[PDB]
RNA sequence: UGACGUGCAAAUCAAUCGAACCAUCGCAGGAAGGUGGCCAUGGAAGUCGGAAUCCGCUAAGGAGUGUGUAACAACUCACCUGCGCAAUUAGUAACUAUGACUUGCCUCGUCCGCAUAAACCAAGAAGACCCUCUGGGGCGGACCACAGGGAUAACUGGCUUGUGGCCAAGCGUUCAUAGCGACUUUUUGAUCCUUCGAUGUCGGCUUGUUCAGAACGUGACUGGGUUUAGAACAGGUUAGUUUUAACGAGAGG
RNA sequence: UGCCAGCGCGGUAACGGCUUAAUUUGACUCAACGGUGCAUAUGCCACCGCGUCGCUACGUAAAAGUC
RNA sequence: GGGAUUAGGAAUCCCCCA
RNA sequence: CCUUAAAAA
């Protein structure tokens, strides 16, 4: 059950920033 | 006093030697005229043309011009109508036959260089000379 | 949070560098 | 596929 | 086509018979009409000259004037249309005999063209013009090379003359082209390449004919370069290449641009000139820095190497005060002939002979030059003749007397009378 | 044509417009006489050329096969014997030539004007080019959009070598071959075989130039020539995002 | 010597027409159809008026030019 | 080209996407 | 419409 998070990048496109426990 | 071996350069049908080789011959030590003037005229007026062979004897520090013919353009003299020809004209044939008394009557000169047999030699190598011709005493 | 792309872009670009010299 | 926005069905 | 040449030399026995004569005053006409151009307009001159003739302020010489004017007038009627190589005219009233005069006309076709005008109703006939004619003038082909085709044109003396013309389509630059430009580089390089091929070979069907040279020119002359890439491809030539003279640029292109050739070849014309003239003699000097003594000069040995075999390269000058004045007594009891050095002409002692005293009288003028014209062929070999304008020539004339030759080999001075003899009757034996 | 260039940013240091958006519808010896044959040739007397090519002697010798001499001479061979989740800017003037007169094709013109975490599993990309009876199409007989094709061109490569390149009449003073010589893909055409859901195309590291082999070496360097929109063209000129891991005579030497 | 060389002078006293060995010769609007009438029986031997372009030479000069 | 007019000539009068 | 360069104060 890894945890979710998002971060910005290139042209406003969204890429995950999941833990990974 | 002075002799040499013979050269016999010719090799012309024309009268009085060169045009005119009266002067150019002359040399510094000097040289005194005999054939080469009026005995020109004795061959000129009897032997003319057919290159007739010339020795250089020099007796005596002087010109000898010696008027006997050798062979080969003698079988061309035994014709009585020889007016010149001039030049350029189709290398004008003259010939007609020849006369019967072509042997020894004619020959009586050829005799001193031949060797060999006489009648089987001599007399009948002349007929082979006569290629001028082209017709044969027949 | 989700929506994409589009837009010209550096990729976008060679495909333009392509057709400029038929 | 489906136009809009805000909403995670969009784009299916 | 010997015949030819032989009426080649009774054109030169017409000049000289020409030149010759002479007439008092102003009578005298001289014409020239020029080819390619009507006979009905130098009619209506020579009209405007008739009426020119109508008001003189003399007796007999306005009636020979016009008498010379209705005899060139019935003389140009017989013929119809235009002669090859031009027209060439003579009319007059000259006097002869020890003073005779009578009216003369003469009429030739020469057998070489020129391309000129000339009326001069004056004293003297003017046949100098004619005197170009009298040479054995090489045809002078030349190439114009255009981006349009290419101009296979001719000079002699004056007389241009195009051989050949045409044009062809130019693949020229590859403009905006394409990605693959290059191969339409290829393309041209390849057009470019054919009318290296096609064209000049065209040339060697027009020019070389069979192993024998019928021009000496191949003139390069473009406005554009490819005559820098002719000169320099090995498509172009075998031997003939050496027969190149200068390139020739040409502003306007085209036909007038032949026409500044025409010039620009004629100096070009004296460049090359130079360089023969420089190598006819320098290949004497090369005969002069052997000691093997294959060389001769002066009117001394020279003559008698005449005698003999035919020098292999005769040389002389021009202008030459010496003549071959005859020596035969009018009874003919000596004949006799020699060189008469000016020093001699001077004395005149060799015309009295020691021997009896008289004189030879004189039969005939023969000139030293002519005596060298008159059968150089029967002497062998071939004449040539030398100009002192190159500096090399000056030193062939203050330093030789300005006559010498080339030995085919090395000839001893004559000594005794066998050795005399020797060489002479040699002499005869080459005469 | 900097830095960044899956960035700080869908342009930094109603995001869509050449018709908006939303839903609905071998060696030695002899090789010679008549005669240096005739003729031509400045001369060529075996050996420049043309014709002719016959025989005395004899164990041999040709009107001479090959060198040589200007030519002879000479040496030999045929034969003979022995070992915020705008945004690339017609005819003619008295020399000749000429001619009163009657943005440029050629072109590099010289010193009467053709035509004023992610991607990915080389990448991102169903080519905005070409094409949808025809040995591609057109002829002959580019503001553009979409669905497809190597069934149908242009880059390379393959096949083909037409193209291009690499025996001896004669030249070479004499003498054919000292030296020259007539009668492979580094070029190109042709083929469409491979590639249209893609193999980034040239040159370089005075004209942008080649010129004056290694996918036509090398762009996960330059934008100069080409070069999409500004001022239909193998008609010109300008400004235009290049992505991601001794000898010789001497002269000379 | 005879517009050549030279010093204003020097230019022999400083029926038409082809043809033809010859077709003798004089005579060009009216005023034509042995050499010299431009030395005079003889010597010598003034209306038919008065810039452009192309050659040469330094706009001019130098030419018989073409309008 | 031959006559006529003029002193003699012109003139006039006679017979293709990379 | 024009007029020898082919020769006098």
């Amino acid at each position: 059950p890894k945890m979710r998070r998002r971060t910005y990048r290139a042209h406003g496109r969204i890429n995950p920033y999941m833990s990974s426990p | 006093p002075n002799e040499i071996k013979v050269v016999y350069l010719r090799c012309t049908g024309g009268e009085v030697g060169a045009t005119s080789a009266l002067a150019p011959k002359i040399g510094p030590l000097g040289l005194s005229p005999k054939k080469v003037g009026d005995d020109i005229a004795k061959a000129t007026g009897d032997w003319k043309g057919l290159r007739i062979t010339v020795k250089l004897t020099i007796q005596n520090r002087q010109a000898q011009i010696e008027v006997v013919p050798s062979a080969s353009a003698l079988i061309i003299k035994a014709l009585k109508e020889p007016p010149r020809d001039r030049k350029k004209q189709k290398n004008i044939k003259h010939s007609g036959n020849i006369t019967f008394d072509e042997i020894v009557n004619i020959a009586r000169q050829m005799r001193h260089r031949s060797l060999a047999r006489e009648l089987s030699g001599t007399i009948k190598e002349i007929l082979g000379t006569a290629q001028s011709v082209g017709c044969n005493v027949d | 949070m989700e929506p994409l792309v589009l837009s010209a872009k550096k990729l976008s670009s060679l495909l333009t560098c392509k057709y400029i010299p038929p | 596929r489906v136009r809009g926005g805000g909403t995670h069905r969009s784009g299916q | 086509a010997a015949d030819r040449n032989v009426e080649i030399w009774k054109i030169k026995k017409l000049i000289k018979s020409l030149e010759a004569a002479r007439g008092n005053g102003t009578s005298m006409i001289s014409l020239i009409i020029p080819p390619k151009d009507q006979i009905s307009r130098v009619a209506k001159m020579l009209a405007d000259e008739f009426g020119t003739a109508s008001n003189i302020k003399s007796r007999v010489n306005r009636l020979s004037v016009l008498g010379a004017i209705t005899s060139v007038q019935q003389r140009l009627k017989l013929y119809n249309k235009v002669p090859p190589n031009g027209l060439v005219v003579y009319c007059g009233t000259i006097v002869t005999e020890e003073g005779k005069e009578k009216k003369v006309n003469i009429d030739f076709e020469p057998f070489k063209p020129i391309n000129t005008s000339l009326y001069l109703c004056d004293n003297k006939f003017h046949t100098e013009a004619l005197t170009a004619l009298l040479s054995d003038d090489s045809k002078f082909g030349f190439i114009v090379i255009d981006g349009s085709g290419a101009l296979f044109g001719t000079l002699q003396g004056n007389t241009r003359e195009v051989l050949h013309k045409f044009t062809v389509d130019l693949p020229k630059k590859h403009g905006r082209g394409g990605q693959s430009a290059l191969r339409f580089a290829r393309l041209r390089m390849e057009k470019r390449h054919n009318y290296v091929r096609k064209v000049a070979e065209t040339a060697v069907q027009l020019f070389i004919s069979g192993d024998k040279v019928n021009v000496a020119g191949l003139v390069l002359a473009g406005s554009a370069d490819f005559k820098t890439e002719l000169s320099q491809s090995d498509m172009f030539d075998q031997r003939l290449q050496s027969k190149v003279l200068k390139l020739v640029d040409i502003s306007y292109g085209g036909e007038n641009g032949f026409n500044q050739a025409i010039e620009l070849s004629t100096e070009v014309l004296s460049n090359v000139k130079f360089i023969q003239e420089k190598k006819l003699i320098g290949r004497y000097f090369d005969e002069i820095s052997q000691d093997t003594g294959k060389y001769c000069f002066g009117v001394e040995d020279t003559l008698k190497a005449l005698e003999m075999g035919a020098v292999e390269i005769l040389i002389v000058y021009e202008n030459l005060d010496i003549m071959r004045y005859v020596l035969h007594c009018q009874g003919t009891e000596e004949e006799k002939i020699l060189y008469l050095t000016p020093e001699q002409e001077k004395d005149k002692s060799h015309f009295t002979d020691k021997e009896t005293g008289q004189e030879h009288e004189l039969i005939e003028s023969m000139p030293l030059l002519e005596w060298f014209a008159n059968n150089y062929k029967k002497f062998g070999a071939t004449l040539e003749i030398v100009t002192d304008k190159s500096q090399e020539g000056s030193q062939f004339v203050k330093g030789f007397g300005g006559i010498g030759g080339i030995l085919r080999y090395r000839v001893d001075f004559q000594g005794m009378e066998y050795q005399g003899g020797d060489d002479e009757f040699f002499d005869l034996d080459d005469y």
